[PDB]
């Protein structure tokens, strides 16, 4: 089982990804959490990695690339796997295509943009393992602690909303064009596609894309 | 049959846009995928599969548009549609 999200920035795409790892048993591949353990390593490319994301931007398509084939060859991912934030770019798409990566899903996560930026001011996160909370629509089981572990959660000092906007900036001028790439795929029989409304509460955009899925 | 929506409809309008609904057909929906020209190049865009409603703006007045809606079961425009001509 292969799937891709696709969508804005914020849209909750590590949300849903959880479930969907807990049910399919397949594991979640995030190349923003694969550049954040890149930029903990502390190369010189981490560093300059986390010049970028910090501005907001896109990190280079070659890179991401090469990242995201050495993950999808690992044990974990024979059964499948679950992209999450790749591809990010049409040469991203068009590289998956070349090198025979096919999905069985494409997922389009539909959110506004001002919905997002409300959004992200009250997440928080699990920094080892990614994990994401909010602090009204998705809460932890017990304030600031993560829910299977018990350590402390945390906020991303990179989702000031200057920062979050230039990732919406970046969004519709170099990702949205992949919702036109898939559309055309789906229609070919290469994948099948789905639209989900992201504005509903957590559990309704859960309970939407159980019953596209199987 | 099972996969092709029922009921379409312009619900609310103005000179230039209008609003559309439909009964949703039974099959589970992936998206929609809603068309629209001069009954000229025909427009195209998608909404989400649970929505049974959409809007269309951009219209000349008094002149007669085909809307047309797929329900699609996630390759495209897999299903077939339901038309409308409408005057605006
Ligand atoms: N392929 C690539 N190529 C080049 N560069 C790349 C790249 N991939 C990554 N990068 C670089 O790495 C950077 C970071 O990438 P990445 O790590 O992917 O972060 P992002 O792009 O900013 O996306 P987010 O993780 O913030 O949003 P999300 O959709 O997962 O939503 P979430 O579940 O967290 O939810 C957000 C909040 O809302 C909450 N929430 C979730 N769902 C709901 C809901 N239904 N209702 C209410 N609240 C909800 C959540 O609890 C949470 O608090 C990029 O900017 C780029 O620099
Ligand atoms: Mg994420």
């Amino acid at each position: 089982m292969r799937i891709i999200l696709l969508g804005a920035p914020g849209a909750g795409k590590g949300t849903q990804a959880q479930f969907i790892m807990e049910k399919y048993g397949i594991p979640q591949i995030s190349t923003g959490d694969m550049l954040r353990a890149a930029v903990k390593s502390g190369s010189e490319l981490g560093k300059q990695a986390k010049d970028i994301m910090d501005a907001g931007k896109l990190v280079t398509d070659e890179l991401v690339i090469a990242l995201v084939k050495e993950r999808i060859a690992q044990e974990d991912c024979r059964n499948g796997f679950l992209l999450d934030g790749f591809p990010r770019t049409i040469p991203q798409a068009d590289a998956m295509k070349e090198a025979g990566i096919n999905v069985d899903y494409v997922l389009e996560f539909d959110v506004p943009d001002e919905l997002i930026v409300d959004r992200i001011v009250g997440r928080r996160v699990h920094a080892p393992s990614g994990r994401v909370y909010h602090v009204k629509f998705n809460p932890p089981k017990v304030e600031g602690k993560d829910d299977v572990t018990g350590e402390e959660l945390t906020t991303r000092k990179d989702d000031q909303e200057e920062t979050v906007r230039k990732r919406l900036v970046e969004y519709h001028q170099m990702t949205a064009p992949l919702i036109g790439y898939y559309s055309k795929e789906a229609e070919a029989g290469n994948t099948k596609y789905a639209k989900v409304d992201g504005t509903k509460p957590v559990a309704e955009v859960r309970a939407d894309l159980e019953k596209i899925l199987g | 049959v099972s996969s092709v929506p029922t009921k379409l409809e312009v619900v609310a309008a103005t000179p230039t846009s209008l609003l559309i609904s439909w009964d949703a057909p039974a099959v589970t929906v992936f998206y929609y995928i809603i068309t629209y020209g001069e009954t000229s190049p025909v427009q195209e865009f998608t909404v989400p599969g649970s929505k049974s409603t959409a809007t269309i703006s951009g219209l000349s007045p008094g002149v007669d548009y085909t809307i047309t809606v797929y329900a699609s079961s996630g390759h495209g425009r897999d299903n077939s549609p339901i038309s409308i001509n409408y005057r605006t």
